[PDB]
Parts: structure tokens; C-alpha cells; sequence
């Protein structure tokens, strides 16, 4: 299974599967906006070396709420 | 210039075809009240957000090809470019659409470009 998400700046994350080949996103945070070209997406990839599984670098920027 | 949005239109009716085998939940900016007002800015916003398909799937032709997208696209828009426009909105606030519909939009843009080129 997967450790813990890293926390995004102004953005949020409710994992509900920890397991190899979930697929999670996180949120980002009321009056904050997903920056284009960047992706809320990370999901839980097995080393078939090492038994290890980690979630996939996010790329998420969460920028203030341009029509605010 | 409108030799390469052909291709480009052609790239994005391949994409459409492509992933009616792939399992996508990517919900993506798009703008289908685009005007040739604010065109450029427009095409800018689709060309940002197909980077976030490049990073949430690994299918290799899908890779290939949207990436080829952009490589043509961008060429395009830097070649033969214009003026610069103002009164556009940003990108992160026109609707979030699933990418089937975020396509259809993309390509009826394209077909503008190709109409007035």
C-alpha cells in the first residue's frame, strides 16, 4: 500500500484507496482555482524490485481564483 | 498555416478515436464560447491543459500524439503570429468539461483557425 499524500499549498486530499493502481486528486481549497496545465491527480505505483509502492510526483498548483 | 492546423485537426480526430479504449477521468478548462476576439488566448488555453493528459496517462500513442499536437501547435502559433488581445479571460475560469468534450470543442476551434487562415 501507499504512505500518506504530500500536502499541496491551498489544496486538500481524502485518499480513498491506499492501494496499488488507485488513482486519487486532490482538491483544491475554496477561492483557490487547479492552475492549467497542471494536474490534481496522483496515483499509488508498485517497485515490483523492491514490494514498494508510492504515489506519482503531483504537478497540482492551486493560484487564487482569477474571477475573485 | 492552414496546412498545419489540418494536421492538427487531424491529430485531435485521432485522439478521439484513441481513447475510445481508454479509460479517461480528466476533466479539463474548456472554452466553447471561443471568438476570434480572444482566438489566440483561446487555443493557448486548450494547448496548456493537453500537458495535463501527458501527465496522467502512460499509453504511449496517446502520449505521441497529443504531444505531437503541441510541437505543431505551438510552431504554428509562433510562426505566423499576430497581434496580442486583451478582454480575455483566464483559463482558470472558463467551465471544467469531461475530455471527450473538451475535444469537441478543441477541434471546432481548430476548424475556425483553418476557416480563417
Amino acid at each position: 500500500t501507499c504512505p500518506p499524500p504530500v500536502s499541496i499549498e491551498h489544496a486538500d486530499i481524502r485518499v480513498k484507496n491506499y492501494s496499488v493502481n488507485s488513482r486519487e486528486r486532490y482538491v483544491c481549497n475554496s477561492g483557490f482555482k487547479r492552475k492549467a496545465g497542471t494536474s490534481t491527480l496522483i496515483e499509488c505505483v508498485i517497485n515490483k524490485n523492491t514490494n514498494v509502492a508510492h504515489w506519482t510526483t503531483p504537478s497540482l498548483k492551486c493560484i487564487r481564483d482569477p474571477s475573485l | 498555416s492552414s496546412g498545419n492546423w489540418i494536421d492538427v485537426r487531424y491529430d485531435l480526430e485521432k485522439i478521439e478515436s484513441l481513447i475510445q479504449s481508454i479509460h479517461i477521468d480528466t476533466t479539463l478548462y474548456t472554452d466553447s464560447d471561443f471568438h476570434p476576439s480572444c482566438k489566440v488566448t483561446a487555443m493557448n488555453c486548450f494547448l496548456l491543459e493537453l500537458q495535463v493528459i501527458l501527465h496522467e496517462y502512460s499509453n504511449m500513442t496517446l502520449n505521441e500524439t497529443v504531444r505531437n499536437v503541441l510541437y505543431l501547435a505551438n510552431s504554428t502559433l509562433s510562426s505566423n503570429k499576430n497581434v496580442a488581445e486583451s478582454g480575455c479571460k483566464e483559463c482558470e475560469e472558463l467551465e471544467e468539461k469531461t475530455f471527450t468534450e473538451f475535444l469537441q470543442s478543441f477541434i471546432r476551434i481548430v476548424q475556425m483557425f483553418i476557416n480563417t487562415s
